[PDB]
């Protein structure tokens, strides 16, 4: 049961959050801090507004993103994991090799 | 403010004459036929005692120079409470003996810093004696004995608290609660247990009065309340997968995890019951480490590095099978390693050699006992409500005197040691004259508890103590059988403890006591 | 691995926060202040809006700009280094010479 | 002081002590009874409160570089920086523990100069040019070793010269 996302929006999953790797050999215990990486699942048909064509998402499934958690980021359990839906303006970046 | 000043004989007249009234009102209980004194109060019914202590603290006079007198001999019968919990009367009455000789020297014009010191080397010196005529207390029947003589002569209350020592342990722990019967009930408690109860009365498992009886249950512990957090599913469900049922300790479970909770242990999914954690938190953190330990489990490091979903099913402690009903939680026997739960012994080792000594080795000794040892309840029984305070605080007189005998052992009673140890002091001088005199008056206020216990019993004092002092080793008068022979075959027993540190405390007070020039008090 | 932006996006870094070379030669200390100075790490491919030309953005790699920081800055670590991600519109001003 | 026994004993305390606890129970090197033995630790000294502000990551890191253990004084330490710490502490990446300042204002502050001078480390002056990350391992102080319990801190020794520790002792001729 894999989501398909309702155009420009996109189901991402979130990452680890304050992985303990920061600063180089010192453990930084959680306390209460979030991340803003993850993973595209699924990509829309692309953004409807202004009629005239549907452009597609510059993106692609499987990428590894940077975006902007904010109110227009919804929250869904996909096969009992975690999935975060947000449009194309929402992500802020793409993360490349 | 302004004083009223009192110099040499007439300040140390009323301060005897006040001393003499607080030692005549405890004399009166002391020994088999010792009689009892009520004290009043306004607040209800009055309490009546055979115990010297309690008597003394309520002792005020009229006199502001006698009150200070009797205030200061007061102590003596405090502190003797506060060492061994018995033998305050006794120790009253060497104070009465000492500080009157004593004072009897001063009037003689002899210099009372030198009488002081003569009476402080004395002491030193019989205390080393006692040492000597100390024998251990180990068998069952000897620690009746301390029970029973302790309790003013009462063979069922030795009985019962020699059986609760063996049964308990060495380090276990003794208390004493009130009887719903006219007879004196002993309830003993083994393995590990606390004053909680369930939070989900739904959850009964077999017997019904709030019982929940667990078998191979896993124990769950944590340090946060589970309001709307809870997540903690993969764990329950590890449980659920184990097919085992699950015990939880935290500070609190609300009503949405028990209500989701309830349905599931109804149908059989799952059987769990939540306890809340002991009550205090530096108190029940510091139990929980030890309750897992104890259980082969792990407790959850909200505040170190552990979190609500993390934790892994073998995380969990393991038990036989537990109790609970709604006022208590036990569990039947965790499953940990010999060493482990040693080990957490051994590291109460700091715990035990605390400073605070009251409260803190109470408390301690109880979780100690806990981890290792046994627990045990004295009821005791009695008509109404006034005798059952009576029959009580001997009870725990005995309770004290037996935990002092094992310790320090014990010596012949009726007096019997501290007159027998008098003779071999005998020898005993110092600095000076006065020095000497000041021994020589501790040796003879020695003597006054053997005869206090014949003058309580309407016989003569003086008689019996030269057959006494004509008698050898353990050889004594039983004032309760009135005739002569071997106070240990009597069954009379004094621990060592008690008679110590009443020679001890009574002696320390009195010596700076009949040293006293001028008193100051105020105005009538 | 580095950053790349979701177009009209920019990642920009700032300088130094309050330096001691104001009024002269005094030192003037951190009075618990910020800087709106930074450079363009990175260009995003360009504003999407209106369908038709995805125009591209005026700022190349490299520049050394001045910025509104508003809302729309938001902040990422990178390779365990501090960056600012903002749209065109948000950067005010250029620093050439 | 009172006695607990009936006989007179006398104590005697070598070098620097104070009446501090640690607000780690958890981080004990040795000996029960919360007993902390650092061998050759780094002492910091700062004037601030540490809670959810971590950032002073690099100069811990540092320590760990080391491989030695480090001594904290400050205001005071609440559970966020403890809670990585005792994990860390725990697996041996770093041997930390951290206690609160002699107690007043006026009165820590001027006792923190002197700590610092006799271990040879450097005062974090939070009022002055020096920031929470801004301070080399350089800065932390050195001790041969140091004993906490959880009524009290002890050093047992702090490096540091003769002319600084009689200079400290100098300036003291006013007071
Ligand atoms: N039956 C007895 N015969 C002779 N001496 C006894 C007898 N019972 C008790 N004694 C002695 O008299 C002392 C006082 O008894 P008690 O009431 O327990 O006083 P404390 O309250 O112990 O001063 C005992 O410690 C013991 O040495
Ligand atoms: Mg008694």
């Amino acid at each position: 049961m894999n989501i398909r996302p309702l155009h420009d929006r996109v189901i991402v999953k979130r990452k680890e959050v304050e992985t303990k790797s920061a600063g180089g050999i010192v453990l930084t215990g959680s306390a209460a801090a979030k991340s803003t990486r993850g993973e595209v699942l699924a990509v829309g048909n692309g953004r409807i507004l202004e009629n005239g064509e549907v452009k597609p998402l510059d993106v692609k499934v499987g990428d590894i993103v940077i975006f902007n958690d904010g109110y227009g980021v919804k929250s869904e359990k996909i096969d009992n994991e975690e999935v975060l839906i947000m449009s194309e303006s929402d992500i802020l970046a793409i993360v490349e090799a | 403010a302004a004083k009223d000043v009192k110099f040499g004989n007439d300040a140390r007249v009323k301060m005897l004459r006040g001393v003499n009234v607080l030692a005549d009102a405890v004399k009166v209980t002391l020994g088999p036929k010792g009689r009892n004194v009520v004290l009043d109060k306004s607040f209800g019914a009055p309490t009546i005692t055979k115990d010297g202590v309690s008597v003394a603290r309520e002792i005020e006079l009229e006199d502001k120079f006698e009150n200070m007198g009797a205030q200061m001999v007061k102590e003596v019968a405090s502190k003797a409470n506060d060492a061994a919990g018995d033998g305050t009367t006794t120790a009253t009455v060497l104070a009465q003996a000492i500080i009157t000789e004593g004072l009897k020297a001063v009037a003689a014009g002899m210099n009372p810093m030198d009488l002081k010191r003569g009476i402080d080397k004395a002491v030193t010196a019989a205390v080393e004696e006692l040492k000597a005529l100390s024998v251990p207390c180990s068998d069952s029947k000897a620690i009746a004995q301390v029970g029973t003589i302790s309790a003013n002569s009462d063979e069922t209350v030795g009985k019962l608290i020699a059986e609760a020592m063996d049964k308990v342990g060495k380090e276990g722990v003794i208390t004493v609660e009130d009887g719903t019967g006219l007879q004196d009930e002993l309830d003993v408690v083994e393995g590990m247990q606390f004053d909680r109860g369930y939070l989900s009365p739904y959850f009964i498992n077999k017997p019904e009065t709030g019982a929940v009886e667990l078998e191979s249950p896993f124990i769950l512990l944590a340090d946060k309340k589970i309001s709307n957090i809870r997540e903690m599913l993969p764990v329950l469900e590890a449980v659920a997968k184990a097919g085992k049922p699950l015990l939880i300790i935290a500070e609190d479970v609300e009503g949405e995890a028990l209500a989701t909770l309830v349905v599931n242990t109804m149908r059989g999914i799952v059987k769990v019951a939540a306890v809340k954690a002991p009550g205090f938190g530096d108190r029940r953190k510091a139990m929980l480490q030890d309750i897992a330990t104890l259980t082969g489990g792990t407790v959850i490091s909200e505040e170190i590095g552990m979190e609500l979903e993390k934790a892994t099913l073998e995380d969990l402690g393991q038990a036989k099978r537990v109790v609970i009903n709604k006022d208590t939680t036990t569990i039947i026997d965790g499953v940990g390693e010999e060493a482990a739960i040693q080990g957490r012994v051994a590291q109460i080792r700091q715990q035990i050699e605390e400073a605070t000594s009251d409260y803190d080795r109470e408390k301690l000794q109880e979780r100690v006992a806990k981890l290792a040892g046994g627990v045990a309840v004295i009821k005791v029984g009695a008509a109404t409500e006034v005798e059952m305070k009576e029959k009580k605080a001997r009870v725990e007189d005995a309770l004290h005197a037996t935990r002092a005998a094992v310790e320090e052992g014990v010596v012949a009673g009726g007096g019997v040691a501290l007159i027998r140890v008098a003779s071999k002091l005998a020898d005993l001088r110092g600095q000076n004259e006065d020095q000497n005199v000041g021994i020589k008056v501790a040796l003879r206020a020695m003597e006054a508890p053997l005869r206090q216990i014949v003058l309580n019993c309407g016989e003569e004092p003086s008689v019996v103590a030269n057959t006494v002092k004509g008698g050898d080793g353990n050889y004594g008068y039983n004032a309760a059988t009135e005739e002569y022979g071997n106070m240990i075959d009597m069954g009379i027993l004094d621990p060592t403890k008690v008679t110590r540190s009443a020679l001890q405390y009574a002696a320390s007070v009195a010596g700076l006591m009949i040293t006293t020039e001028c008193m100051v008090t105020d105005l009538p």
